[PDB]
């Protein structure tokens, strides 16, 4: 359902931050870690991403063991003053191994057969993942810096089966991580990908971790994508309707055409915040028909030939106010001219 | 704190994990699981737990205890065990709060068995009965009105939808804490300013009033004095 | 039991009750340009039948087929009927007290002429063996009295050929948002009216031309908008009861989830039991 | 009133055919700006295959 | 005369930007051949000289 | 068996289960739309396998306490003669409740007389 | 683990038993591995025909228990169904 | 994918994929409340979908003992064609056997003729 799309591509937005990241492959098969490794180089850059492999092959203390050697690893730069993002592959597997250890050495089973502790195995595997506040870095790197305020973002991967949510290691993680990204499956053999499902999924940090033009530009999307989740469903057997609901509606299913793109090619903060300028003030209203894709195209080409100036401000601060607002309204009125 | 002769307030961030890890302990030990998988010495170690949190001759400790039910199953044994000990039911709802009224407690679903005219007494009982089943008729009536509309509506339908209304917002209160989100200065409601309030509205006093007059407004007479300024 | 199937049913059923409300929504907007559009019938066929009814106590008469009383050898029946399902059980409820006048009838010896303006009718009807001599199925969201006058046209041909005798009107009255029933009604011999004749107001146009042909002409008109209007009635009754059967599946969806998904937790936590059990035995 | 059509109306033929010269002649920006960005990239990918 | 210059007005906008459209068009087929022939000459020319 | 048990007796029997089973299916069907939309032969069959449940039934003498009712004994020819005329139709005519806890289908005409 | 084991598989069913088709064998959920090779060339000739008509009978009595009116292939195909069962 | 197949396979691909998973969620909507609920838009794909369902179907020359029927081996080109003609509605006239049990999309129109 793209689990390890969705990482690797985060794993690749990286190359031009100060963020360093991490790829923990658990029990993946030898010939996929390959091809994503050669993703990797041809893509972007290598060079910022340790890669921890555990192929299905290797006993089952080096896979049990290697989500925490990597967290290790990611802690170094924690501590060090500096940021970095950790991806752990498949935690289901992990656990698989923990279990089998723990029956070979004829510990007491639980309730999946699991021993008592695999709360204990994810819980302290995960709560490593922290930012830092400067005295402690300071004090930790003994002064070699002074101001600055490291840490490690993390994010694990968890393969439900059938979808099954109450299954005792997913429900585990749940209760561990704060937030989760839901891909759900039916969206994803609809072609929607990447398949992520509103309304399940959440974020429990909140708009605090948004940049200011991304947070301001998004708020209605949620509203918009929530109002067509229940009048879609109307939508399929209903003619002769209040024309707010069609609008609403309609809106609401061409939101839903615009978030979705190809796989490898990660989106700057800037080209972001513009297309979803251009869906949230209207842009699209008149366009609401299958030309969405490219139509997105041809507006990034266009802004990119003439009114770079604004690309370069807005991937540098993320700002937004009047001025940027009304520099935002040009750019899309004189887009509506061309192709 | 209590043997010093005070009323306590003991906070539980979640009573679920207490329970989850009594099970990782006995599991650990390595004793023999009972039902869904508990430890054989659920209830035991509930009730140890709940047993010490009650009134004293002299002080006492209340508690409020965050409650988490796994796969939303209401018949799992935990959820189970732990409504056997329960006294009042506060449900928070993301519709109250989208509407803006703070705090966001549902009051259809909230339930306290404290709630008995012999307990509380008649007055209170009686109005509490009022105003619960006069919110229940006004969320039949949203679904009809959505429907039709409010040209179907009688005046007596009209006025008791009007009066839902004004209740809707009375329930509402600004927190002290809510003076950095909101600049109002904050108030503390007595109960019986709370069931005279409630009362009055229901009797059919301050009919007059507009509903925006007891948004965010405390007491009933300071009700009326927004509304003078209204 | 077994727990995939039963959250798929779980699942299935859930999707369905959102369906049924949807489906209460159309219906309800529907029912609203329904009432409109009777609304704007009515006062044409009240004028019209108060025309008729102060001419069935003129003076200076003269003679009419459409007007006298003559004898019942046979009858016919102007059947108005939906064309789709869900409607709960308006068609059934008509059809059957049509079909106790028309077995009234068959006891005297007389014979029933029917047309249909519903495919549920002409169904119900040349299954059962009701002599259907008219039909027109499928009229539309907005019905036209255009497509309609055909099988009028037909009925009218039987009557003034001289072999049917007594006409009736079967529909369902839209008494209130709520409430409706159905009835059958005197169309073509006129009915009884209270009145003396009115002996003078202002010019008796009837020899400025023929009378004969002027009041064919009108009585034509007349038994058009009564036909007219009770079929646009008929529609704004069955939106209603659209609408009323969709609540009742809806709640019933709703029953059903509540009660599968306890199914499906006491299976869990059974299933669950039986793996611990086996586990923790087998590990001797 | 036949005069004001007239004028008006080569007012809108001579606007079409300056907007159609913009058109055209975006177009032929956006193939140059295709083309040498193509043989751009083209280079950067075979250098990049060299150096791998 | 002053509907048909409306309708002559909107028809050459239009047909223009179907011009320029073909112009796009053909740049885009342009640019996934040159692509697709630097792409081959530059691994080629990997395999040979590593070989080597 | 109807070589131990004979072919009127069999066939009752089995015209029973099929009517009571075709029921069984019709159920789910109602429980979601009602009994509306059903076609008019599983009106009919619903209508009858109502009556044969209701016929099922039989007071007891040895529960004459718990009900206040007097008991019942059936003979198996009154029994089969009372399946056989309700599963061809012969006693459509009464209501359900005539059936309920009644002996002989003669009790149950009876019994629908004072309703 | 038996169904795994053999060559076919023929199911008896409790509501095709009281529905009264007996004996309650229920095509699409049975199954001959040796097929065709097990029949004289007759039955074998005659039965390719039978086993694909019932299955899909029952699909169209199911996808199509509501629609009053039909089209008349799938009609034809629903009556030999009736008729064959 | 769209780079190591055929930019067109893997669009193909992904439309018949797309088709297949809004019947399904429309079967238990059918089902119970009929047909024609449908709007046209809706009914043209059931039609579709009904075709490209069938058009899956093939003879195995392996599979021929338990069917009697020859064998058939389709190219992929034949097979890209005739999907993506059958999504883009060139066969939206034929009957749904007439893709039932075929090979490439020509044969699928002989067998419309003779049908
Ligand atoms: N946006 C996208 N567009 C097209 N294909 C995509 C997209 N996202 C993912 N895919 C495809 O989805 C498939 C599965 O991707 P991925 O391996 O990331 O999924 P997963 O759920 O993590 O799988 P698994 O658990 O089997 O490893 C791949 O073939 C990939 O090309
Ligand atoms: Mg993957």
């Amino acid at each position: 359902t793209g689990k390890t799309a969705l990482a690797i591509d985060a794993i690749i937005n990286q190359r031009d931050s100060g963020i360093k990241a991490i790829y923990v492959a658990i029990g993946q098969k030898a010939s996929t870690i390959s091809n994503v490794v050669r993703k990797l180089e041809e893509h972007g850059a290598l060079a910022n991403t340790i890669v921890v492999v555990a192929t299905a092959s290797e006993s089952a203390a080096l896979q049990y063991l290697a989500p925490y050697a990597g967290a290790a690893m990611g802690e170094y730069f924690r501590d060090r003053g500096e940021d970095a993002l950790i991806i752990y592959d498949d935690l289901s597997k992990q656990a698989v191994a923990y279990r089998q250890i723990s029956l070979l050495l004829r510990r007491p089973p639980g309730r999946e057969a699991f021993p008592g502790d695999v709360f204990y195995l994810h819980s302290r595997l995960l709560e490593r993942a922290a930012r830092v506040n400067a005295e402690y870095v300071e004090a930790f790197t003994k002064g070699e810096v002074k101001g600055k305020t490291g840490s490690l973002t993390a994010l694990p991967i968890i393969e439900t089966q059938a979808g099954d949510v109450s299954a005792f290691v997913p429900t585990n993680v749940i209760s561990i991580t704060d937030g989760q990204i839901f891909l759900e499956t039916n969206l994803f053999n609809a072609g929607i990908r990447p398949a992520v499902n509103p309304g399940i999924s959440v974020s429990r940090v909140g708009g605090a971790a948004q940049t200011k033009i991304m947070k301001k530009l998004s708020g209605g999307i949620r509203t918009a994508l929530a109002q067509y989740r229940e009048l879609a469903a109307f939508s399929q057997f209903a003619s002769d309707l209040d024309d707010a609901t069609r609008n609403q509606l309609d809106h609401g299913q061409k939101v839903t055409e615009l978030l979705k793109q190809k796989q490898y090619a990660p989106m700057s903060v800037a080209q972001q915040s513009l297309v979803l300028f251009a869906a949230e003030r209207g842009y699209l209203a008149d366009v609401e028909l299958s030309k969405i894709g490219s139509f997105e195209a041809a507006l990034l080409a266009y802004v990119d030939r003439d009114h770079a100036p604004l690309m370069q401000e807005i991937n540098q601060t993320g700002g937004y106010n009047d001025e940027i607002e009304g520099k935002l309204k040009g750019i899309l009125d004189s887009f509506k001219a061309t192709q | 704190f209590r043997d010093e002769g005070r009323d306590v307030l003991l906070f539980v961030d979640n009573i679920y994990r207490y329970t989850l890890a009594g099970t990782e302990v006995s599991a650990l030990l390595g004793r023999m699981p009972s039902a869904v998988g508990y430890q054989p010495t659920l209830a035991e170690e509930m009730g140890v737990l709940q047993e010490r949190i009650t009134s004293t001759k002299t002080g006492s400790i209340t508690s409020v205890q965050a409650v988490y039910v796994p796969a939303d199953d209401l018949t799992d044994p935990s959820p189970a065990t732990t409504f056997a000990h329960l006294d009042a039911t506060v449900v928070l709802s993301r519709q109250i709060a989208s509407l803006g009224i703070y705090p966001a407690v549902d009051p259809l679903d909230s339930t306290s068995r404290q709630l008995d005219p012999l307990v509380v007494g008649q007055e209170h009982y009686d109005t509490a009965r009022g105003v619960q089943s006069i919110l229940q008729r006004y969320q039949e009536l949203k679904d009809i009105i959505a429907i039709l509309g409010m040209d179907e509506l009688s005046e007596e339908d009209k006025l008791v939808v009007a009066r839902a209304r004004k209740i809707q917002r009375f329930l509402s209160q600004p927190f002290f804490v809510a003076e950095v989100f909101t600049g109002s200065p904050g108030k503390y409601v007595s109960l019986k300013d709370t069931i005279r309030g409630f009362k009055g509205i229901m009797e059919g006093e301050y009919d007059h009033l507009p509903e925006q007059a007891f948004y965010m407004v405390g007491s009933i007479e300071e009700a009326v004095e927004k509304a003078k300024k209204l | 039991a077994g727990a995939k199937d039963i959250r798929s049913k779980i699942a299935s059923v859930q999707n369905t009750q959102k369906i049924t409300k949807a489906m209460e929504m159309v219906a309800a907007s529907k029912m609203r340009k329904s009432q409109d559009r009777m609304a704007a019938s009515r006062p044409y066929a009240e004028t019209m039948r108060k025309v008729i009814g102060h001419l069935a106590h003129g003076n200076l008469e003269y003679k009419h087929p459409y007007l006298e009383d003559r004898d019942v050898k046979r009858v016919g029946y102007l059947v108005v009927s939906t064309d789709r399902g869900l409607a709960g059980g308006l068609n059934i409820n008509l059809f059957k007290k049509l079909l106790a006048e028309m077995k009234t009838w068959t006891d005297k010896g007389v014979q029933a002429d029917l047309a249909m303006i519903g495919s549920k009718g002409v169904s119900f009807f040349n299954s059962v063996g009701g002599n259907v001599v008219a039909q027109v199925t499928g009229m539309g969201d907005n019905p036209s009295l255009s497509e309609l006058i055909g099988p009028v046209k037909v009925m009218l041909q039987a009557y003034d050929e001289g072999r049917l005798d007594k006409l009736y009107i079967v529909s369902n009255k839209f008494i209130n948002t709520m409430s409706q029933v159905p009835t059958i009604s005197q169309l073509l011999p006129l009915p009884a009216s209270d009145d003396d004749d009115l002996k003078h107001k202002s010019w008796d146009y009837l020899y400025e031309p023929d009378p004969k042909a002027l009041l064919d002409t009108l009585l034509r008109r007349y038994v058009e908008s009564q036909v007219y209007q009770g079929v646009v009635e008929n529609l704004a009754s069955e939106q209603a009861a659209r609408m009323v059967a969709m609540k009742a599946a809806t709640d019933n969806g709703g029953s059903l989830i509540k009660e599968l998904q306890l199914v499906y937790n006491k299976a869990r936590q059974a299933s669950i039991t039986q793996e611990l059990t086996e586990i923790v035995s087998g590990a001797a | 009133d036949l005069d004001l059509a007239k004028a008006s109306a080569t007012d809108q033929l001579k606007k079409a055919k300056a907007e159609a010269q913009v058109i055209i002649e975006q177009a032929n920006k956006r193939r140059s700006q295709i083309l040498d960005e193509a043989k751009a990239e083209a280079e950067q990918e075979r250098t990049k295959i060299v150096a791998q």
